[PDB]
This record gives C-alpha cells, structure tokens and sequence, in this order.
C-alpha cells in the first residue's frame, strides 16, 4: 500500500529490486572477442571476488 | 603588355600584367582524396560502417 507513495510504479519494479543479489552478463555480441577484450576481465574479477 | 586573344585573334582592350611568379605544388592531391562507399565492411560492436 505504501510503495506507490515512494513514486515507484509497482508494475515496473519494487524497492526490493534496487539492491542486487544477482547480475546479468550481456551476450557476446555486446562485447566482441577482439584488441584483447577487457570487458570480460571485469566480469571475471567479479566472479573471482565471489 | 599588349595581349592578343587566342580565341578570337582580336586584341584585348586592357593591358595584362605578365611575369614569372614562384609557384609551389602542395601535397594535397585529389587522387589521394576521392572516396566512395556503396556498401562494405562494418564494425563489430555497432553494425554500422
């Protein structure tokens, strides 16, 4: 009942969704395999830390 | 100088200034600059030319 008064639209998202316990990794065509790709390395660092 | 027209053979009314002026050729040539693309290779990330 109080979520609309936070101006969040309750069909586009919830307060619970702000903090993320999960993360999507983009398709490979977003980040092509060739210089030598470092975007994949940034994702690898997050995987290594977990 | 008194100058004659090469097209008509009749002389020109105004006298024309004539002399040697140093002229230097610059590296910018049209053969190294003409460019055209119909369709061709595209970037991998954004599929645009």
């Amino acid at each position: 009942e109080d979520v609309p008064l936070l101006l969040m639209n309750p069909e586009a998202g919830k307060p619970s969704d702000l903090i993320l316990t999960r993360l999507l990794v983009p398709p490979l065509c977003i980040r092509p395999s060739v210089n030598e790709d470092d975007l994949t390395m940034k994702l690898t660092e997050i995987i290594f830390l977990n | 100088d008194y100058v004659t027209s090469g097209i008509t053979g009749e002389p020109l009314e105004a006298y024309i200034y004539f002399g040697p002026v140093y002229y230097q050729k610059l590296k910018h040539m049209v053969l190294d600059k003409m460019h055209a693309r119909a369709r061709g290779p595209r970037a991998v990330l954004t599929r645009q030319p």
